[PDB]
């Protein structure tokens, strides 16, 4: 298990980071949580 | 004189101990009936809690009266629905002690079987009941203030009236769940002190709240009951009804830290 | 040995820290969610929950002696299907949402299928094998499913074929839970032995392994994006892995909470982090600045699960007593 | 509400609601026990024989009230992570054989440590715990042949049976820090088979005792 453990592509945290970011930013405007709902068309009012 | 001023801090100290433990166990009675499965236990002491709550609610009406040296400078209609009031808040409360013991008794005695039949509609019925006995009997307040002062005073038909009918009040509304009380306290005592396997701790507790209950029971509407039988033997209205009405009002004030601070809370 | 090099590899790798490099971002606001609708059909204590893809339907589980799943827009109960055993701690539901897996301490995690011809649900499998309590089965597609019990194993099933497909092994501890990953390629299983490891249906072994923790992870979650995933254990604290980097990112603990962690679900964006606690309280940890946004405490025991609709339209959270609450 | 879906789908939730409300209503009836031993102990071949996968339902009746028994005895994982599922039951059973203390698994105070855990566990504060000392028949040949001092060194007693049986009992009895909370039955299993069952139900029947006396605000 430790043998293929240790032989993986190991990427740098700055770009896993930066992709996790670009992620979260692109879909923020998506996120109901985020922006308040207005109470219109929302189903559970 | 003496009477009035002792009348004004015996209600006093009544007054300011009965409103709290009744409002902090509403919310707990209303809580648990809310909750699931809710036992008969819950439905008489949320009645009794009612009671109290409304016999409290009458305090001041009385206190008012009673402070000006016994002189009554209220309308008389008023009167007579707050002694109405107050007498039917005791009556329903004395019912409903006197339920509360055969349902503890049935609890100890048969376990098993009220643990497997238990449903709430038998503790709607029982407390349903003591409204009916309440209310319903007690309409001479009504029909003696209309015939033909605050029941003082009374003429030679107002004596004539109330006498035949206070044994009636007496008996087949204070004599019987009196007996009633006495004996399931009596028997849930023989019972719980001879036990297969129970805690010493625990029975002892028991059986001191049960004795401490029925003295309670005992001598909190004995004298105003027995005040009934008193004027009638004496052919007159007794003086002695405010202290009685003071001790009946004990009750109305220990029954919330009786039933609930029992060991709940330190 | 190989830890030693691996060690040295994930210093290597890690050079700036999330913190330092989010927080040029504006940090997430204080959030408010009230409880729009509350369920109380359940009798006793809840312990696990699900949502359909519709986002509509979601099923729960109790020990009163069924599974009920509930029209959430409406509140009414469609199914309310009786179990078998009345010690239940999963249920799942499927995909197209025809079959619903429930399962709990008896080794065996069975499947009903809720569309029937008669219309009445009925028991379609029952699937045994498994040496220990089931922690945590999910439905990975129609025709297979995924299980994990407490004998430090992880199976997965072929529904018509009835018997283990594969077989993952390699945790030290008891397996208390697993997500899958959004392509249905890959998946996470953390263990009591203070350690989670990544394996894919398809090969059948193991792919990477991540600790840290110093508790026992009993909440696990997978990112939106499918490159991370968090981690909750009862040491109060919560922890963030990525896939690519093969160590933690982020750390949410608080000194105020105390007590473990009890279910960790992400939302649709990835940028909240709902954490449920022993203490009936939530917490709306943010996914990039380790901040409280918001503390829900509308439940009376303690937050059992709590999930997050398709379209994140709602958080619907299941407490130890009989009540089921859905916020926004 | 209106619509014919609509009403169709109340008309099936309210059902749903009855026949819930249906089976819940037998369940306080219901009387619930967990069964519970150390090693062999586990195992409860004492109270799995009365003939009237993880978990191991019983089921019995007596005396018009319904008996169910969960023994747990494949479940090898820790406790800690599925014990608090067993909470609110009526009582717990837990047995050690009497004649365990001479032979080394030593396995009697490995018994103790896990009737230790039990009891003074968090989801356990409540319920009574019914203590079995069976395999008393061995313990009178084991105790001949064999002193008490080697599981018990600070014994300070003779091999009499009376004495004997109640210092192990003593011990196992004090182990509860919850003694006005917590109430431990002891009794030794006797070879008649109506005598096991009368304790059970008489340790079943005091703790309905405690629970209709708490309600009226006796506890
Ligand atoms: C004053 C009101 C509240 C009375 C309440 C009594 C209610 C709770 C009902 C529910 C279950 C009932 C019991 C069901 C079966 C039996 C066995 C019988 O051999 C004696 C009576 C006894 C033991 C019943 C006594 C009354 C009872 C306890
Ligand atoms: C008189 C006021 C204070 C209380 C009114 C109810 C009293 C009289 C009590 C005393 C005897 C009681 C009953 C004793 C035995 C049973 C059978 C059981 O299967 C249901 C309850 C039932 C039917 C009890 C109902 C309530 C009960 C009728
Ligand atoms: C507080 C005041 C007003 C009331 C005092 C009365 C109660 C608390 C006292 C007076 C008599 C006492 C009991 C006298 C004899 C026994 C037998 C023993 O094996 C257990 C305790 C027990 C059963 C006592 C319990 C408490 C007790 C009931
Ligand atoms: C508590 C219960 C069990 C016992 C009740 C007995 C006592 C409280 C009752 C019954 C007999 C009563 C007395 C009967 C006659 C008189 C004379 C009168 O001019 C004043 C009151 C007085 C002195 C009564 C005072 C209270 C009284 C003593
Ligand atoms: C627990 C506390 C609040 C009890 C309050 C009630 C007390 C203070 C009141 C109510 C009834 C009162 C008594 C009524 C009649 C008499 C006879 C008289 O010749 C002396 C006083 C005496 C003996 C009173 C003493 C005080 C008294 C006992």
């Amino acid at each position: 298990q430790l043998k293929m453990e240790a032989n993986i592509d190991r990427i740098k945290v700055s770009k896993a980071a930066a992709d996790l970011m670009a992620y979260c930013e692109a879909h923020a405007k998506e996120d109901p949580l985020l922006t308040p709902v207005p109470a219109s068309e929302n189903p559970f009012r | 004189d003496w009477k009035s001023s002792l009348i004004l801090m015996a209600y006093i100290i009544i007054f300011l101990t009965g409103l709290p433990a009744n409002l902090l166990a509403l919310r707990a009675f209303v809580g648990r009936i809310r909750q699931p499965q809710p036992a008969p236990v819950h439905i008489l002491l949320l009645s009794l809690t009612l009671a109290d709550l409304l016999l409290l609610l009458l305090l001041p009406f009385k206190i008012i009266e009673a402070a000006s040296n016994f002189r009554w400078y209220l309308p008389k209609v008023v009167c007579a629905l707050t002694s109405f009031g107050f007498y039917s808040s005791i009556y329903c409360s004395t019912w409903l002690l006197a339920g509360i013991s055969i349902e503890r008794y049935l609890g100890v005695a048969f376990p098993v079987q009220y643990k497997l039949s238990r449903r709430p509609l038998y503790g709607v019925i029982a407390a349903l009941v003591a409204w009916v006995m309440s209310f319903g009997h007690c309409t001479i307040v009504i029909i003696v203030q209309y015939l033909n002062t605050c029941y003082e005073n009374f003429t030679d038909n107002q004596l004539d009236v109330v006498l035949p009918v206070r044994l009636e009040l007496c008996l087949v509304l204070f004599f019987i769940p009196m007996a009633v009380t006495i004996f399931c306290y009596w028997r849930f005592v023989w019972i719980m002190l001879s036990q297969p396997l129970v805690g010493a701790q625990r029975r002892r507790r028991a059986v001191g709240l049960a004795v401490v209950t029925l003295l309670n029971f005992l001598v909190c509407f004995g004298p105003y009951n027995v005040s009934h039988l008193v004027g009638y033997h004496q052919r007159k209205s007794p003086w002695w009804r405010s202290i009685a009405v003071v001790f009946s009002s004990l009750n109305a004030s220990l029954d919330p830290l009786l039933f609930y601070f029992s060991s709940s809370v330190v | 040995q190989l830890k030693n090099q691996i060690r040295d590899a994930r210093k290597a790798c890690a050079d700036a820290t999330l913190s330092q490099i989010t927080n040029n971002i504006d940090p997430v606001g204080r959030i408010q969610m009230r409880t729009r609708r509350t369920l109380r059909g359940h009798l006793a204590k809840i312990y696990a929950m699900h949502w359909g893809t519709d986002s509509r339907l979601l099923v729960s589980a109790s020990q009163d002696g069924k599974l009920i799943i509930w029209d959430s827009y409406t509140t009414n109960k469609v199914h309310a299907i009786p179990l078998r055993s009345s010690w239940v701690m999963t249920c799942a539901y499927a995909p197209s949402g025809n079959y619903v897996a429930c399962g709990g301490l008896d080794n065996i995690c069975s499947i009903y299928n809720l569309k029937t011809r008669e219309g009445n649900v009925r028991v379609s499998r029952e699937l045994a094998g498994h040496t220990g309590y089931l922690s945590c089965c999910r439905f990975l597609d129609d025709n297979q499913i995924v299980t994990s019990s407490g004998d430090t194993t992880c199976a997965l099933w072929d529904i018509e074929t009835g018997q283990q497909t594969t077989t993952f092994t390699g945790h030290t501890g008891d397996v208390m839970s697993l997500s899958l990953a959004p392509d249905t390629r890959l998946f996470v299983s953390g263990a009591c032995d203070a350690s989670a490891k990544l394996w894919d249906v398809r090969e059948g072994m193991c792919r990477q392994t991540f600790t840290g923790h110093e508790s026992d992870i009993n909440a696990i979650c997978f990112f939106p994006n499918g490159n991370a995933f968090a981690t909750g254990s009862d040491d109060a604290t919560c922890r963030l892995f990525d896939l690519r980097a093969d160590q933690e990112l982020m750390t949410y603990s608080h000194d105020n909470i105390i007590c473990g962690i009890t279910s960790v679900s992400f939302s649709k964006s990835g940028r909240l982090l709902l954490a449920g606690y022993d203490d009936f309280n939530c917490n709306v940890w943010d996914a990039l600045k380790a901040d409280r946004a918001g503390v829900l405490a509308g439940h009376d025991n303690r937050v059992s699960c709590l999930g997050v609709t398709d379209d994140g339209m709602a958080v619907a959270t299941g407490s130890w007593d009989s009540f089921l609450k859905i916020w926004n | 509400t209106l619509s014919a879906e609509d009403k169709a789908a109340v008309e099936r939730s309210k059902m749903i609601d009855r026949n819930l409300r249906e089976d819940g209503e037998k369940a306080a009836r219901e009387v619930k026990l967990l069964l519970l031993g150390a090693g062999e102990s586990g195992k409860c071949t004492i109270v799995k024989q009365m003939k009237i996968t993880g978990i191991v339902e019983t089921h019995f009746t007596f005396k018009d009230l319904h008996f169910k028994m969960f023994d747990v005895t494949a479940q090898r994982s820790e406790r800690k992570k599925w014990i608090h599922c067993f909470e609110g039951v009526t009582a717990i059973i837990f047995c050690v054989a009497l004649s365990d203390y001479d032979l080394v698994l030593n396995r009697m105070h490995a018994s103790m440590k896990l009737f230790d855990s039990i009891c003074n566990n968090k989801w356990f504060t409540d319920t009574s715990i019914i203590l079995f000392l069976n395999k008393k028949d061995l313990f009178e040949e084991k105790i001949k042949k064999s002193p008490l001092t080697i599981c018990y060194p600070e014994y300070a007693g003779s091999n009499t049976y009376e004495e004997a049986a109640a210092y192990i009992q003593c011990q196992f009895e004090d182990l509860n820090k919850r003694k006005d909370t917590k109430e431990i039955y002891t009794h030794f299993t006797c070879s008649t088979d109506t005598k096991n069952v009368q304790f059970v139900f008489d340790a079943v029947t005091d703790v309905i005792i405690k629970n209709n006396l708490k309600d009226c605000g006796l506890f």
